[PDB]
RNA sequence: CCCAUAUCCGCAGCAGGUCUCCAAGGUGAACAGCCUCUGGCAUGUUGGAACAAUGUAGGUAAGGGAAGUCGGCAAGCCGG
RNA sequence: UGCUUCUGGGUCGGGGUUUCGUACGUAGCAGAGCAGCUGCUGCGAUCUAUUGAAAGUCAGCCCUCGACACAAGGGUUUGU
């Protein structure tokens, strides 16, 4: 099976992890955990939490 | 070597884990005289006034998690005493506690 | 021949969902599901593909004050697949029907689940996009 | 009067008494029913329960919704490092039932065995077994062993083996092995003895009773929750909020006559830590335990044919609240009873598996070895380090 | 001298009753509630160890939202 | 269930795992502005770096064999 990725943090997903989300106008998310799913339902910009995949690209961390 | 001293670090934290918050510091104190007979083996175990004070710094509930003792084993003075010995805890005030061994001190 | 398998229930008695057609209904209010045996004092629920009976609480005069045979096509309670995934959408919705199965609209307004896409070819058929 | 409307009752009165087990190690009730053509072969094993995860396969079911894809399936975890075999036990056939007819024991006797024969051990003198073991020795003792192992060919019908688990590898605070006789079926009762006499003292590794793919019965003890009420003991209904004296109870305990509470009636007691029996767990995988060959440790025993990455079985972080399978291991499907370190009686299956489920063939693509101790998201330290990066440890 | 969760009346050092005077800082509309100084007290006629059931008093709960019940009782939503 | 096989469990330490989300201090010509002095110096929520940082993590998580002490014990009974 594929390993998805995070649509909020950007970590990869292994099969049996986490949840799909599927919204009304047809865009579908998969979600780590409930704390990434948390974090993007209240509609946070995953690149301002700093431990996201999205915010270390943008600051330049890894790099 | 009846008269002996070494300086401990006593994990509070797990000591006191899941008590009440109107026991917890109590209860603090009870493990702390607990450690010492455990360590040193005398019954007669006397908690210094500093230590008291700081296990009880932050409140009843919000107990500090370690904390730096020093248990000095001495002869009882009092003859009367059914207890030769006692043990006295004091109280080591620290900046880290990372990398603390169990040392003994020598006077 | 390949038959479906259990989901969570996320839609008892008394739900009301959206209507996701063009049939002029506005939600669906389930009074009743298809093949629900039951026992004492157990709200008969329903999950994505399975058919229950409905009224429309909010809609066009002539669609109200009956009882239709709808279809849910989502549920915003998480489900789990044989391949481990736990999905969910953002809300309860659901098309009218007739006991064949044929829908009484035309056209379905958001995705539609996998889950009932299969079991229900005439819906599928109309589904946008299929989750 | 009747009910008004009809309800099933709440619970199970064939599971009665709802009480503490006597036993902690899962007694084996039935073996099963000896054929004497099959080639002789042990019935049972014990295990301890590990831990759970969850595996990747591809399902092989000709006209079902799952076939030709992959599932999540979830798995118990059983450690099963080789038992010992220390003694051989004979019965004879009564009008009363089976007898125990002749015991006999292996000359040496590991301490873990032993320490099952005392109560404080640290106390103990160890004298168990000082002057039976002598009858190995001496020819007046020889002499006397192979005329009781005579007498148990002409005699007895069913023949089982005194075999013990090895607490010295497994991770746990307990150092007391657990002693058990598993049943010999298979040829002649001659054949059985011989087959046991010659294993002595030898070691019994898992593989050799049980098979891949093979459905057995899991028998233990289930996790105990004390004192319990009617509502969690027994799933009745709880009462309306206004009731008073409290609503976590069954409102009628019976009608005026007969006079008196019946046994059918869900009552507050023990619950949990009581002896089962379940049925038809699928073995997905015999895994082989840690192997030094040639100066390295070989531990890929949680790779698949799928995912050549060298990982074992274990978690990131260890089996939670259980420590680290370094012996083999099996896999079963699905939950089995017990807490973690639980000792599971492993038993081969009683009936005749001839059903799709029961003979399919199960091949693992993926097997999850994320931590458990939390929301873990790396299957390898490996893995980890290469995603995270250097850190300020480093 | 007490003037009242112990000096008064309720059989008692009884969670009841029993007429008044003075009245700090902060927040705040405020003699509201919450924290603090002056002054006062030692938890209300006992302590220790546990953390089963059933309670009494507080909380939280996915999806649904009164389908519960005689009745939305209870709780909840609203709140400046 | 454990209570000397140079072995055992314990305590602390370390490592792993994991949770939250980036510590104090220090630097900044980052900061809407304002003040004083002739570009400089002050006040300033917040921002960037140090810094996936800091903090906690078995009390019923996993592995240590680093430090420290302790461990060869005590009481009551039981005989064909
Ligand atoms: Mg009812
Ligand atoms: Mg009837
Ligand atoms: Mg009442
Ligand atoms: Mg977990
Ligand atoms: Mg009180
Ligand atoms: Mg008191
Ligand atoms: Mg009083
Ligand atoms: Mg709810
Ligand atoms: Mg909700
Ligand atoms: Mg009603
Ligand atoms: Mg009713
Ligand atoms: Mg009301």
């Amino acid at each position: 099976m594929k390993v998805e990725l995070c649509s909020f943090s950007g970590y990869k997903i292994y099969p049996g992890h986490g949840r799909r989300y599927a919204r009304t106008d047809g865009k579908v998310f998969q979600f780590l955990n409930a704390k990434c799913e948390s974090a993007f339902l209240s509609k946070r910009n995953p690149r301002q939490i700093n431990w996201t995949v999205l915010y270390r690209r943008k600051h330049k961390k890894g790099q | 070597n009846e008269v002996v001293t070494r300086e401990y670090t006593i994990n509070i934290h797990k000591r006191i884990h899941g008590v009440g918050f109107k026991k917890r510091a109590p209860r603090a104190l009870k493990e702390i005289r607990k450690f010492a007979m455990k360590e040193m083996g005398t019954p007669d175990v006397r908690i210094d006034t500093r230590l008291n004070k700081a296990v009880w710094a932050k409140g009843i509930r919000n107990v500090p998690y370690r904390i730096r003792v020093r248990l000095s084993r001495k002869r009882n003075e009092d003859e009367d005493s059914p207890n030769k010995l006692y043990t006295l805890v004091t109280y080591v005030p620290v900046t880290t506690f990372k990398n603390l061994q169990t040392v003994n001190v020598d006077e | 021949s390949g038959a479906k398998f259990r989901i969570s229930l996320g839609l008892p008695v008394g739900a009301v969902i959206n209507c996701a057609d063009n049939t002029g209904a506005k939600n669906l209010y389930i009074i009743s599901v298809k093949g629900i045996k039951g026992r004492l004092n157990r709200l008969p629920a329903a999950g994505v593909g399975d058919m229950v009976m409905a009224t429309v609480k909010k809609g066009k005069p002539e669609l109200r004050k009956k009882v239709h045979p709808a279809v849910v096509i989502r549920q915003r309670k998480s489900y789990r697949r044989k391949d481990g995934v736990f999905l969910y959408f953002e809300d309860n919705a659901g098309v009218i029907v007739n006991n064949k199965g044929e829908m009484k609209g035309s056209a379905i307004t958001g995705p539609v689940a996998k889950e009932c896409a299969d079991l229900w070819p005439r819906i599928a058929s109309n589904a946008g996009s299929i989750a | 009067s009747h009910r008004k409307f009809s309800a099933p009752r709440h619970g199970s009165l064939g599971f009665l008494p709802r009480k503490r087990s006597s036993r902690h190690r899962g007694k084996v009730k039935s073996f099963p029913k000896d054929d004497p053509s099959k080639p002789v072969h042990l019935t049972a094993f014990l295990g301890y329960k590990a831990g759970m995860t969850h595996i990747v396969r591809e399902v092989d079911r000709p006209g079902s919704k799952v076939n030709k894809k992959e599932v999540v399936e979830a798995v118990t975890i059983v450690e099963t490092p080789p038992m010992v075999v220390v003694g051989i036990v004979g019965y004879v056939e009564t009008p009363r039932g089976l007898r125990t007819f002749k015991t006999v024991f292996a000359e040496h006797i590991s301490d873990e065995c032993k320490r099952r024969f005392y109560k404080n051990w640290h106390k103990s003198k160890k004298k168990a077994f000082t002057k039976y073991c002598k009858k190995w020795q001496d020819d007046a003792g020889k002499r006397q062993l192979d005329k009781d192992f005579s007498s148990m060919k002409k005699y007895c019908q069913v023949i089982r083996v005194l075999a013990h688990t090895q607490m010295r590898l497994l991770p746990l605070r307990q150092k007391k092995a657990h002693l058990m006789e598993i049943q010999v079926n298979g040829g002649t009762v001659a054949e059985k003895l011989d087959w046991a006499r010659e294993r002595l003292e030898q070691q019994v590794p898992v593989s050799q009773v049980f098979g891949q793919d093979e459905m057995i019965d899991v028998i233990g003890v289930t996790k105990g929750k004390g004192y319990k009420g009617v509502t969690s003991r027994w799933h009745t209904k709880k009462l309306p909020r206004k009731t008073h004296r409290g609503l976590r109870k069954v409102a009628c305990i019976g009608a005026w006559h007969p006079a008196r509470v019946a046994f059918s009636v869900a009552r507050a007691g023990q619950k949990g830590y009581h002896h089962r029996t379940e049925i038809n767990k699928k073995i997905y995988k015999i895994g082989q335990g840690y192997l030094i060959k040639d100066g390295k440790l070989i531990k890929n025993n949680a790779s698949t044919d799928y995912d050549l990455s060298d990982k074992s079985i274990n978690p990131l972080g260890g089996f939670v609240h259980y420590g680290e399978v370094t012996n083999d291991f099996v896999m079963l499907k699905g939950c089995v009873v017990g807490t973690k370190k639980r000792v599971l009686t492993l038993r081969k299956s009683l009936l005749v598996q001839t059903k799709r489920r029961a003979l399919e063939k199960i091949d693992l693509k993926f097997i999850d070895t994320t931590s458990k101790f939390g929301h873990g998201r790396f299957q390898t330290v490996e893995e980890k380090k290469a995603f995270m990066g250097p850190l300020k440890k480093d």
